């Protein structure tokens, strides 16, 4: 239930907003996964 | 829904072009936990114990004994919902405004819905980043005419009951005095049990440029930044010390740990910009759209953040 | 005005230290309490918390209540209030008490007496001695550790 | 002093009759409302509920607010308050309004339908100069000091 | 010189990094706060009444009425936008309240402002209340945030 999923088809605007929220959460998770802070 | 509504499809197809907020660098992955609430408040309860007097010597017969007292504390986090409206061109009218290399009325400052939404979302994300960092909402560079906000809504820079140090105006360029103030604040810091955690320092570009100078007869292979890192490693059990630069801050240094137990960000699951279903339509080619975003949700323990302000004349 | 502050705190408390963590208004009871203490409960007329109380009589339709007072009408010292029932816990003046009480807006070993508002003040007819200095909780709220042991002789 | 009574009630309400069941202080908005009305929201200083509002300017650090007032400074009429956010709903004086508003506790018995009304310094309606307000009913007493009245405000007068 | 969009091109690309104090420009058309129930009317423009109070001007009778910059007892509305190709000025009537940046005569929040003969606001009939201090965009161009609430003595 995310906008990143191509197969996702929103039935209504509430589902679309929930997909937006899930996409934001997945984006922040991916950003934290890919983040590498510079030590020293 | 996508077939019936063009705007939702455009938002879905252009949402990926919006950059991630810069607030994420200031917090650890575990420190952020989303909550399901648009407007309202959340509450938590903590219990503390204290000693009322010196202990009582149990000699012979005695009935009056010293007592140990207890106290409850209720902590509330408030959330607020805000909205913005922006004008754009109706989808059916874009063919009459397409040009050789652009779409939109340049003379009247009109844009397609997708580009207008992207720009508005970027501006709103900048505003949210500023709010998260500074604890205030304003559009003036001076910082006046601020929007009146609800209580229990604070940021990292305006958090109460924290360690605050002030570097004098006459010592604005004296890195030795600045470091003395930083050391005093670090000593006044109270981490306690949660000490073996990474630490985070956020500085302005001028402070960073002062830091990157060699430590002072000047030393070799030792910079002020390295000295500061060693000093913070002394108090965080030799844990990682991260240093970041933010243009939002001005002559300010912010030092705080990255442990979820001490500081936690519980933002709403709708904090980031979200389009509204209401779209104003008229007989003309100009339409209006709305974007919603939620602010609030930063919780911190007291006496765990050091804020150094270098007074500038 | 309230034993527990009405406004919810914005931040969590730091509990790594153990010194000077008892100078709060919600510290009900006494610092030194005996198991053989006589404790009563009365209907409260106002906010007599941590103040000297006196018997107040109405028109006879309802029972008597206790209100902040002193002088020649002192009946005891209030140490706790149950807000839901409006009940004031009272330790009679015949029983000695040691704890933090509201001070009028002082060095240890000074003689103290209750005023018309049920607040301690520097000196007559009440045996009260301050055991510490004034602790300022608010711009108008001051507390002091004192021991009250019966009444004196005029 | 609040949109909803602070003290709770010990009794259930009787939903049998349908007449004279609207003379309550919780009745927000107007009796007659148009779908094309302009509605604003502002930060509220004090409790300007059911009272004429004027713009209040602070030192400059914070934005402007609305406070109970009238006379030459009358900006509009407050019809609702959200207490959690401290938000006052305002209908501008340029927009027609018809509803229940607070009346001054002086000469309220003399207030009769068809009487001209004007806002005072406290945002209370009083019997009459610069604001066109006409009372459409008589004073209804909700509390020993609280009186409401049905009135229509249709802009400023010459 | 005074048009909404400058004719002179910009030498350099703008730096789109900051988000503060980026709206006090002369190209900012409309109002800072706008409702969907606002009444706006396009009228033929006589001169350049953009961001100025407008008054109705009647010709000999061959052509229709138009709007020209002015104030006083003849004030009819406030011009919030202009289309140069059609010479059409969008006017919000005095019967409708407006909040936005308007031209000020060459002033602190809370001051009372009235329109002059040239359609410029000036300190004191009161027509608006200043919400900010005068902001200078040119040696003679001064704007100010104002809230128009009709006419009242």
């Amino acid at each position: 239930a995310s906008l990143l999923d191509s197969n996702f088809v929103p039935i209504n605007f509430t589902e679309f907003v929930q997909a937006i929220s899930n996409t934001y959460k997945q984006r922040r998770i991916q950003f934290y996964e890919n983040l590498k802070r510079h030590k020293r | 829904l996508f077939d019936e509504n063009y705007y939702a499809k455009a938002v879905a197809n252009i949402i990926g072009e919006v950059k991630d907020p810069i607030m994420y660098k200031w917090f650890s992955p575990d420190q952020i936990e989303d909550v399901d609430l648009q407007m309202g408040y959340q509450k938590t309860v903590k219990w503390d114990a204290f000693l009322n007097a010196n202990p009582t010597t149990i000699a012979n017969e005695v009935n009056t004994i010293s007592t140990i007292g207890f106290s409850s504390e209720v902590v509330r986090l408030n959330y607020l919902k805000l909205q913005y409206k922006f004008r754009h061109l109706k989808q059916t009218s874009e063919k009459f405004y397409t040009s050789d290399s652009y779409i939109g009325d340049i003379n009247n400052n009109l844009l397609p819905f997708a580009q207008a939404y992207k720009l508005a979302s970027s501006e709103i994300i900048k505003l949210i980043n500023h709010f998260v960092l500074t604890g205030t909402v304003s559009i003036q560079k001076d910082g006046k005419n601020q929007k009146r906000l609800l209580p229990n809504m604070y940021g990292l820079l305006n958090m109460p009951e924290q360690i605050k140090e002030e570097v004098a105006s006459g010592d604005k360029d004296k890195m030795d005095k600045i470091f003395e103030k930083i050391e005093a604040g670090l000593s006044k810091l109270e981490l306690g049990d949660e000490f073996s955690t990474p630490m985070m320092v956020i500085v302005d570009p001028a402070t960073s440029l002062k830091l990157v100078k060699p430590y002072a007869a000047a030393s070799s292979c030792e910079k002020w930044e390295d000295v500061l890192i060693q000093t913070i490693k002394a108090i965080n059990n030799r844990e990682d010390v991260y240093i970041e630069t933010s243009n939002l801050l001005k002559h300010k240094i912010l030092i705080y740990p990255l442990n979820s137990e001490l500081i936690k960000f519980k933002p709403s699951k709708y904090m980031l910009p979200t389009p509204n279903e209401q779209v104003d339509k008229d007989s003309t080619d100009v339409a209006h759209s709305y974007i919603d975003f939620v602010l609030g949700g930063l919780l911190a323990t007291r006496k765990t953040i050091l804020q150094v302000n270098i007074k500038q004349s | 005005l309230m034993k527990n502050p009405q406004q919810d705190s914005g931040l969590l408390s730091n509990s790594i230290d153990f010194r000077d963590q008892n100078l709060i208004f919600s510290n009900s009871g006494g610092v030194c309490t005996s198991s053989k203490d006589k404790i009563e409960n009365y209907p409260a007329k106002g906010y007599p918390y941590k103040r000297g109380v006196k018997l107040s009589f109405g028109d006879g339709t309802t029972e008597l209540e206790v209100e902040a007072g002193g002088g020649d009408d002192l009946y005891g010292v209030c140490s706790d209030i149950d807000e839901f029932s409006g009940m004031a816990t009272v330790i009679p003046i015949t029983n000695n008490f040691t704890g933090y009480l509201t001070l009028k807006k002082v060095n240890p070993g000074d003689k103290l007496n209750f005023n018309q508002h049920g607040e301690l003040e520097k000196v007559k007819s009440v045996n009260a001695i301050a055991l510490s200095k004034a602790h300022k909780l608010t711009e108008d709220l001051f507390i002091v550790l004192a021991s009250v042991f019966g009444n004196r002789a005029i």
